[PDB]
């Protein structure tokens, strides 16, 4: 029989041991040790010189956990106590207590800088200012995930009633706005694959049913998840609801069955952490154990990658066998190509809607550009060997640069298709035209 | 009950080759028969 | 396993008995007898000065009907025959058979002074006139409950896939327009309780499995519904598409504790009838079957209140007891400023697009904004006497009146807060700075 | 319970035999025998002038098909092997392999005149050129099928979490557009008569566990799916989303029930090919199993008429053996406005939106127009003869020629109904009067 939660992301289960995490981002951590029937907390930081690390007992069994560059949010789901811990002293610790009906629970909390929110198994959404002075109370879909920055919000909400889903909303001063709400969310859940539940594997979805790992915001303010897939998916369009899609931009199971050789290991893990441009942000976890474990170990970076290849012909191109496979290289233009045209729309979006956040992302997307030109070069030089003028002519349309097309009118020279050269020389012509005009 | 169905024709109304070879058809017939 | 009923709003079961109510709202109710093989119905109206109560002898077993201010519509979920009655003698009587196919149900039916409308189990909506001229057929999911008002019509739909829905939509004379189409509906559902098969409850959920009791547009034509939980749900901001959402604005259980004393009198329940401003309509029905009995009990009236209340507080803060709890004024007065912004906001909204439908809402409006204010000042007050300054401004920026500023300025004097007094001053000086633009 | 297969329109199983029908539309069908360990496939066209029908080898064993008038496209759902083959000779076929996780796989595919579409079991969408050139990467709800005509494409999308659901899209080479994403479908599911008959008609519920029978674009571009319940569904106002709206245009059990001289003759079954204007193609099969075999049987021709008549009232009515029912002149004119009034309505979309395709379905219209008056007349004349002046004067409203509104004056004198002529002048007059405004 299923079973509503509690929850915060990139926390661990206690094993049998007597401590665990209750949330962990690129900012830093929160830890908890038991001491008989009172426990320890510590907030502990990858950049400990700015934020001072601090503990403190909880006589309370918090159970909800958040953090921000600001302070951090502890809740407790069953009596319905909260407390907000700033890092600095100038702002005060403060604790509320929400009201609850007869086995409501809180599930999810989440503070920003403008706004704070909590969301309880009965559906029912409140918000708060950052002293707890409610603002609003609504009623949902079951409501089991909760992120934020700034006044954007994302939601994830679940019954078996009403399906799986998600809602997209930004609280602004003029209104709260919604984007999507309770929106069908396209993500593998953990129970499809019911066979799996050993011992281990067990603990970690009795503490997480819904199986994600985590669940946050990009660098350039974009929605992303990882799930059950072991796959980081993003979603796209978003700042334009009519066009909204989740694509899949990165699976781990690919890239650590690369790295290992291209061999099935059953022994490496990935946790993420939060996406930074073209590079997640990850703690490498070994063995039973899937989840992360004490010391916390130092945090590493793994690079997104399209998936679009097949293993058992990257085993026959690659036929020191255990380092990572040599690709070919219309595969790898293939893979560069598509992923340098994602990554320059999706740059592009941010910039167009919110401005250089960083100060030099125009940099990063002209560098993107002679990336997808070259691919697209080599993809472009392999059809000409092929001698499939059709599609050769078709690759000459998706470039770029003139540079590029003089250059592919030097490659249908060296092929030898003067119709092509022709036809080339045709389309340069015509941008030659769109570029007067 | 009312009949309008002279009502409705009379809302709703508002020589060549092929005969030609008709009348022959028939002028045929007739004759080979008739004494 | 599962299978859809027909549903009449506000009608009660028989209860092991030979009568029942087929519907009741704010023109009158339906009352039915068993008389041998026949049924005797009678028409009773809350306005029998302007209407006249009557009586006839049902033949054809209408286990559906549905009352309006022109006449009274029967149905027949087998059968598929229906019939009219209007009130008065300047319009006739008449019947009609819808074309249902083996295996279909009418599930429920409307009426308004323009339309006439049908709905079944297997998802078909058909349309006629108030002489039966029919105009329209069309598909959705199964229909489980309908009601109307003028143009507007607001729909219930449950699929075992599709999981549980709702459409607004208005048939407009140039055309008929969805506000929304089958969008998710948020009510709480009772069955997956073991506690559900008490004797009363049982019988209820055997007559309507949904556990609705009724639905109904508020005095200003909004839709509003009263469900298995005993809360009563409004469709807040659904002349707005970003921003429609379902706003929990009275929970009965609540006011009978209080009202009891902070008790637990599950021997009282309460039936719906109609919303009026901020005042529910409705039957307090006592005993162990939870629908109204024989003859029918009196109307009754409630407000609407926002949920800020916590049982343990109250006690405490109480702490004859019979008599309803105290409320303490930070909670008074968070209420009512939340209250009053509601209802300041749903008017506004009312006026802008329906008008003053009543000649004195302009002045409502107004008592409401000072309520408002003086709430905010309330909370104000307690703030400066918590010496928090910043709580202070942040509140000061939510009053409205330079009076009310003019007010806070003296409150802060007085709380010796010469910061804050400052402060209020530049912003007092802003606000007629921007006066003066 | 459910499980995920593949499918293409209007295929067959094998049953007892070595051969099938991969799938079936207006241009033509492809068959395919098992020859040992090999596979023999041919293709047929309807214009043999246009076209040549051929034939050739496959030895791995494809389960997937698409047809359209450039070109055939072929699957293998477990491999991930493709093939597209041009009707032309000039432009040589290509082939490819896609990726697939383990047990996943393809669902459905299909292609307009310059893009290519992969769907599979686990949600995953993948699209390429005419020349296999890679465009984008998708993760949705696992799709059930797809079609195309031109660049319109239309698609169907299925899960136990998300319910059933539709998408509607524009691939134009100016840009791609999207009318509906993954929005609720109302069809009727077959999956109680599957769990509870044991009608030893598993094998075709095996071969299609949605039981989705086929689906196309009428031949003016409008959805159309004809249903488990052989009823044939349209989409109306599509280009309007708040107008837009499912209509049940034809239910083929009625019409052999009807044909039938009101009987039973389930051993009949309709197997449906494309939808022309206003008329069904169809085959008639006779026999245990509901498909056609080889040689294919001529094709049959029927009109799509409202749902409006009952069984047991055409019977009454109707009250040599085997003759046709016989039904109300009131049926048969209400039948006719309806199915006017539609038709004229979407014919009008049509015309307004994308233009006359020939220069003459102007004149199509007007006729419509003259039916719709005409059967209104014949109704109005009805209700004048049962001195329903009020029925009457309501139904003369929806008249549209002075024509008509004259005839109509004429039926009244013939009812002897003055106050009746008096408010049809009054009608007349006003008409008249915005005629010359």
């Amino acid at each position: 029989k299923f079973r509503y939660m509690p929850f915060s992301p990139a926390g661990t289960p206690f094993g049998f041991t007597d401590r665990r995490y209750l949330t962990m981002n690129e900012v830093g951590y929160v830890s908890t040790v038991k001491n008989s029937e009172q426990y320890s907390i510590t907030v502990s930081f990858f950049d400990v010189g700015r934020f001072r690390e601090y503990h403190f007992e909880d006589l309370f069994g918090y159970d909800l956990c958040f953090l921000n560059e600001k302070g951090t949010l502890f809740g407790q789901s069953k009596t319905g106590q909260i407390q907000y811990r700033p890092h600095d002293s100038i702002h005060s610790n403060w604790t509320k207590i929400i009201p609850l009906q007869a086995g409501e629970r809180i599930t999810s909390v989440a503070a920003t800088p403008v706004r704070v929110i909590v969301g309880t198994s009965l559906g029912y959404f409140r918000s708060f200012n950052q002293f707890g002075v409610p603002f609003a109370v609504e009623k949902t879909s079951p409501i089991v995930a909760l992120t934020a920055q700034n006044y954007r919000v994302f939601s994830v909400h679940y019954s078996q009633f009403h399906g799986l889903s998600y809602s997209l909303s930004e609280l602004g001063t003029s209104s709260k706005r919604y984007y999507k709400r309770e929106c069908p969310l396209p993500m593998s859940l953990p129970n499809i694959n019911s066979d799996m539940k050993k011992d281990a594997n067990l603990d970690y979805y009795n503490f997480n049913p819904m199986g994600i790992k985590s669940l946050f915001f990009s660098s350039y303010g974009d929605p992303c998840i990882f799930g059950s897939d072991n796959t980081l998916l993003l979603l796209s369009k978003w700042r334009s609801p009519e066009e909204s899609k989740w694509l899949p931009i990165l699976d781990s199971n690919m890239e650590i069955w690369k790295m290992s050789g291209g061999k099935e290991t059953t022994d490496i893990h990935v946790w993420p952490l939060a996406l930074a441009y073209d590079t997640l942000n990850c703690i490498l976890v070994k063995g039973k154990h899937i989840w992360p474990e004490f010391p916390l170990p130092l945090p590493s970076e793994m690079e997104i990658r399209m998936p679009v290849f097949v293993k058992s012909k990257l085993l026959e191109e690659n036929k020191e066998e255990d380092k990572e496979i040599q690709i070919p290289v219309s595969m790898a233009a293939e893979e560069e190509y598509l992923r340098s045209k994602v990554l320059s729309e999706l740059l592009t979006d941010t910039l167009e809607n919110d401005g250089e956040m960083y100060g030099n992302e125009n940099e990063v997307l002209a560098a993107l550009n002679g990336a997808y030109d070259k691919a697209l070069l080599r993809l472009f030089a392999s059809a000409c060997s092929d001698q499939n003028v059709e599609k050769a002519l078709s690759l000459a349309h998706e470039l770029k640069q003139d540079r590029a097309l003089t250059a592919a009118v030097k490659i249908s020279e060296r092929a030898e298709l003067p119709s092509l050269v022709k036809k080339i020389n045709n389309i340069r012509e015509a941008r030659y035209e769109q570029q007067l005009k | 009950d009312i009949n309008i169905d002279d009502i409705l024709a009379e809302l709703d109304k508002e020589v060549s080759p092929q005969q030609d070879f008709s009348d022959l058809m028939k002028s045929w017939k007739n004759e080979r028969c008739s004494p």
